[PDB]
RNA sequence: GAAGAACCUUACCAGGCCUUGACAUGCUAGGGAACCCGGGUGAAAGCCUGGGGUGCCUUCGGGAGCCCUAGCACAGGUGCUGCAUGGCCGUCGUCAGCUCGUGCCGUGAGGUGUUGGGUUAAGUCCCGCAACGAGCGCAACCCCCGCCGUUAGUUGCCAGCGGUUCGGCCGGGCACUCUAACGGGACUGCCCGCGAAAGCGGGAGGAAGGAGGGGACGACGUCUGGUCAGCAUGGCCCUUACGGCCUGGGCGACACACGUGCUACAAUGCCCACUACAAAGCGAUGCCACCCGGCAACGGGGAGCUAAUCGCAAAAAGGUGGGCCCAGUUCGGAUUGGGGUCUGCAACCCGACCCCAUGAAGCCGGAAUCGCUAGUAAUCGCGGAUCAGCCAUGCCGCGGUG
RNA sequence: AUGUUCAAA
């Protein structure tokens, strides 16, 4: 049981923050404790809309939220009607009164948090785990990327000993304090239990 | 007219004025054996003027503010080092090859989690 | 060397309800689980049960003992 | 860390001694920071998300 | 004499914040005391690693809060016009004492 | 010390003598790097053996160290099953070393409630030949030359 | 107040609490610690010598 | 685990009490539905109950916020299983390693590469070689400490001038210290020596070096490692209870044994007085300036801070002077009697602090055993998290002397 | 000098 969270862990450099904002002593636990909420029920919800982000900056009574998506339609919805509901079933959670703006994923093929959901998934509806997995590794290592690596955690095919799969193409320097490797997870409830499953994304350098 | 030289040590900062003068030195207003009155380290401070036989020729007004009056003794004799170069820069043939134009740069260790003094380990019985 | 400051604590479940018996003089005891109070001379006398935390003892009251607390007459843990 | 046992948002502490931080996220009584709101896990976990605005890794 | 008072988490939402404010009022106020600095206070929250024991796991995480302080001197109606409602930041938040 | 040979820090000579083997024994008197406590027990000791004794201090001293250094002293080493106690020369630094050391010890080790004291009198006792410190001294050479058997094991 | 009337004072107290029911009186009969410390382990000022057993090896009471 | 056990926490125990049952989204039905103040009983919880007391919308049938009741979803369980698991963590081990691809060797397991020679902190690099490259790891990229400059000056100083209640207090001034942002700096780059090369030794300049000093960072895997009690989750079990509320007790008992620690054994010392140098932090019901009452804890009053501009704050060791005169002592503070402060509904069980009295063992520790390689050990004080208060002599961190 | 037996990954 070793190694950072490959974001925590390069914060400071190639890698930004989920939320931005200043404040101090009696208000950022305050302030921070909406943020959860919010991403609570995004996540809760635009789940088949592909979530992959939650940027949340501020100033003032007038939050930011910029959800990042693959299938940015979902989110929306007819004409811009969900967008409506979502939008406003935000306030009344946050008298605060916030925006929601929506980015669409360049390739989700690129994003170790889709995946690694992508993977988690087909886990879910019983798919052979390795495959599944030397697939990933393909199309994330197929489109772009200077490499990549899944792993699912244990219990493999509904196996009675918890094993542990692999999976990785190209340089992926998890010791390199300056990668930029995007790291997902993605659970998996199931019959026989929950089974983790680990994205790695290597882009880039410098 | 004048002449500067600053001068840190420890954790301390000395400001140094060299003044073709006496030879007396006003550390932070007190006479210098005033503000060091008894410490057998003293001396040191004024090492680098004996060097190329000043103090009496000339004189310094010292400010010096930061840790501990034996930290204040280094960076002061840094200042006066320093200064007495911006005066006459041939100095540096005699005064460096003494080490006085260099910054002593051991500091405090941090203190390390897990061990009680950042080496200091603590101790067990029969392991 | 105890202290309380100034306002000697006493729960008034047996206060006001043992002053009340000191209308027609005493009774024939009482039991609160208020060991935690301080005790007044009007307690004096009486015969208070005090909580084990699992039983209720009996405790006569007498003057010798009254600055003390309830609980100090009824012992908690059981030993040798 | 029982739902039974988050009666500490109840606030009616009779007496306010009766008070108690307890995480916002998990329940973790144990270990809970102030500024955060969150135990020594959850902080620990969300700084390593990026969730906690400005907490970068220490480091000396 | 209108003080002004920055705070943010990025030192650079600041220094881009608090430029804005000075090249802007340098047109309708006095000149500006230039966006002056001052100290930062950093908060470092020490964590054991992992859960269940491993008492020398740990790994550092700090809040530093950084400030700016700029002061115009000399208000002149336009300063507070092109101040007034110009800004840009989201990591930043503003206090002003004139 | 498994990569350099550690070279020997150099100290700054003494505020009074001017005489760096003095700073040293200071060192050895020091305790939580109360040096000024250490430089003054020394300096009212040098001043103890201006009063009972004519000579100057700074002689006395040196004279001392001199009778206290150890020219021969047994290191174990195993050969062969038993722990052969083998004799050998000793480098001039470590003599110092043990000299100023046991001065120190076989000083703290005297009855004269003052500190200062105990300095002053070592000392001087060493200097003649007689005290505590020398003692040790002459022991360690005896226990040499004792095991002047096992000294083909030359080391 | 001074010496022997003082002793007298003091004997005369403890006597006192350890004739009515009160528990601090206990503790100096039994001759264990009456300020509210710990009987488990450091109480030999008040206990005397340790006064050894037998006992309970393999069960690491280290 | 516990970065905060009096109730709470709390999972245990005793006794009182509740059952569709401190928190979540929701259903049908009758009913008063927002809310505010009391009483009876009680240890508290709870239970019973008196009761000021409703405005909202409507197709005028009735429907809402809120809330009680009866039945319901089914809820609820820190109840079992870490050998069913995720996650996270510890560990060998920051060790120099662990591998892959293709090629080549072998019937095969496998081997070669990764071995050999030189070198390195290092599978670091160099030369060699049926191997040629690559991935994880090393380094490096990130953080703190070592010098210089630019920008910025309510920090700073007569540096430099005038004044002074001569406090950098006043004007003034950014030079300096500093504050924080950026830029320069080290790379065996230069010189001599050996070497095939890597590099080793030496020297100059430089604040600094040969990776300059300290962090973050832990390879393929190992231990059926640790945690279902943080959370998540398969399976098993309980649903008048292995659930839930409450008061009280327990988690703090002792003839004893061990681990980790604190304080100490003493004159290189203890006490009183006077006097001097620090860093990093924290401050609104919060830090608490200053003034007053108290020997004091602390109480009353009250400024500023949302705090480089005020407060915590006194640094302690140290220097100077005096006292003590090697004694179980002006060592050592345990322990106990009394008085009292403070927080808190409440300090018996079971808080810290102050003042008087008391004033134990202990005279450097048997066998055995632990830490640390320089600003380190040793020693001295300062801050913080948790937090009403606090059992902190712990933990994380700071600088002083050295 | 001595420190039982047994499965799976």
């Amino acid at each position: 049981g070793n190694k950072i969270h490959p974001i925590g862990f390069r914060l400071g450099i190639t890698r930004d923050w989920e939320s931005r904002w200043y404040a101090g002593k009696k208000q950022y636990r305050h302030l921070l404790l909406e943020d959860q909420r919010i991403r609570g029920l995004l996540e809760k919800e635009l789940y088949s809309a592909g979530l992959a982000r939650v940027d949340i900056e501020r100033a003032a009574d007038n939050v930011a939220v910029t959800v990042h998506v693959a299938k940015p339609g979902v989110v929306i919805g007819r004409g811009g009607e969900r967008i409506r509901v979502l939008r406003e079933e935000l306030a009344k959670l946050t008298g605060k009164n916030v925006a929601l703006n929506v980015q669409e994923v360049q390739n989700p093929n690129l994003s170790a948090p889709l995946v690694a959901q992508r993977v988690a998934e087909q886990i879910e509806r019983r798919f052979a785990v390795r495959r599944a997995i030397k697939q990933a590794v393909q199309r994330v290592m197929e489109s772009g990327a200077k490499g990549a690596k899944v792993i699912v955690s244990g219990r493999i095919g509904g196996a009675e000993q918890a094993r542990t799969e692999w999976a990785a193409q190209g340089r992926v320097p998890l010791h390199t304090l300056r990668a930029n490797i995007d790291y997902g997870f993605a659970l998996a409830r199931t019959t026989y239990g929950v089974l983790g499953v680990k994205a790695y994304i290597f882009l880039g350098e410098v | 007219e004048q002449y500067y030289g600053t001068g840190r040590r420890k954790e301390a900062v000395a400001r140094v004025f060299l003044r073709p003068g006496n030879g007396k030195v006003t550390v932070n207003g007190q006479d210098f054996n005033e503000y060091f009155q008894g410490l057998v380290r003293a001396v040191a401070a004024l090492e680098p003027l004996r060097a190329v036989d000043a103090l009496g020729r000339f004189d310094a007004y010292i400010t010096v503010r930061g840790g501990g009056k034996s930290g204040q003794i280094d960076a002061i004799k840094l200042g006066i080092a320093r200064a007495l170069v911006q005066y006459n820069p041939d100095y540096r043939a005699k005064l460096k090859p003494l080490g006085f134009l260099t910054r002593d740069a051991r500091v405090v260790e941090r203190k390390k989690y897990g061990k009680h003094k950042a080496r200091r380990a603590p101790q067990y019985s029969k392991r | 060397p105890r202290s309380l400051k100034k306002g000697v604590f006493v729960d008034d479940h047996l206060l006001e309800k043992v002053l009340e018996l000191n209308a027609k003089g005493e009774k024939r005891l009482i039991k609160t689980w208020s060991r935690r109070s301080t005790i007044v001379p009007e307690m004096v006398g009486h015969t208070i049960a005090v909580y084990n935390g699992k039983q209720h003892v009996p405790v006569y009251i007498t003057e010798n003992m009254v600055g003390h607390k309830l609980g100090e007459f009824a012992p908690t843990r059981t030993y040798r | 860390a029982r739902k039974a046992l988050i009666e500490k948002a109840k606030r009616t502490p009779k007496f306010k001694v009766r008070a108690y931080t307890r995480c916002v996220r998990c329940g973790r009584a144990r270990s809970v920071y102030r500024f955060f709101g969150l135990c020594r896990i959850c902080l620990r976990e969300l700084a390593h998300k990026g969730q906690l605005p400005g907490v970068r890794k220490a480091s000396w | 004499k209108i003080r002004i008072k920055l705070r943010g988490f990025d030192h650079k939402t600041l220094d881009a914040s608090a430029q804005k404010i000075v090249e802007a009022a340098r047109r309708s106020g006095a000149q500006v005391s230039g966006p002056i600095p001052l100290p930062t206070r950093v908060r470092r929250f020490t964590v054991i690693r992992g859960p269940f024991k491993h008492k020398d796991s740990r790994e550092h995480f700090e809040l530093r809060t950084h400030n700016r302080l700029v002061d115009i001197i000399n208000p002149n109606r336009k300063t507070i016009e092109q101040l007034m409602t110009l800004d840009l930041p989201t990591g930043v938040e503003i206090e002003i004492k004139t | 010390a498994r990569r350099r040979r550690a070279e020997v820090r150099q100290l700054q000579p003494d505020l009074v003598y001017g005489d760096v083997l003095v700073t040293a024994f200071i060192n050895k008197i020091m305790r939580d790097g109360k040096k000024n406590l250490a430089a003054r027990i020394f300096y009212d000791a040098c001043k103890i053996i201006q009063e009972k004794t004519g000579q100057e201090p700074l002689k006395v001293f040196k004279q001392a160290v001199e009778n206290v250094k150890p020219r021969m002293e047994v290191r174990s080493r195993r050969v062969g099953g038993a722990n052969y106690q083998v004799p050998m020369e000793v480098s001039p630094r470590r003599q110092q070393s043990l000299a100023l050391r046991w001065l120190v010890q076989a000083a703290n080790q005297r009855p004269e409630r003052r500190a200062a004291v105990r300095i002053a009198h070592e000392l001087m006792d060493a200097a003649e030949g007689k005290g505590g410190a020398v003692k040790k001294k002459e022991d360690v050479e005896r226990m040499a030359e004792a095991n002047r058997a096992y000294a083909h094991y030359r080391w | 107040k001074l010496e022997g009337e003082l002793r007298a004072e003091v004997a005369a107290n403890i006597k006192r609490l350890m004739d009515i029911g009160c528990y601090r009186g206990l503790r100096h009969r039994r001759g264990l610690p009456v300020r509210g410390q710990r009987t488990r382990t450091n109480a030999r000022t008040r206990k005397g010598p340790r006064k050894t057993v037998a006992g309970k090896k393999k069960a690491p009471r280290k």
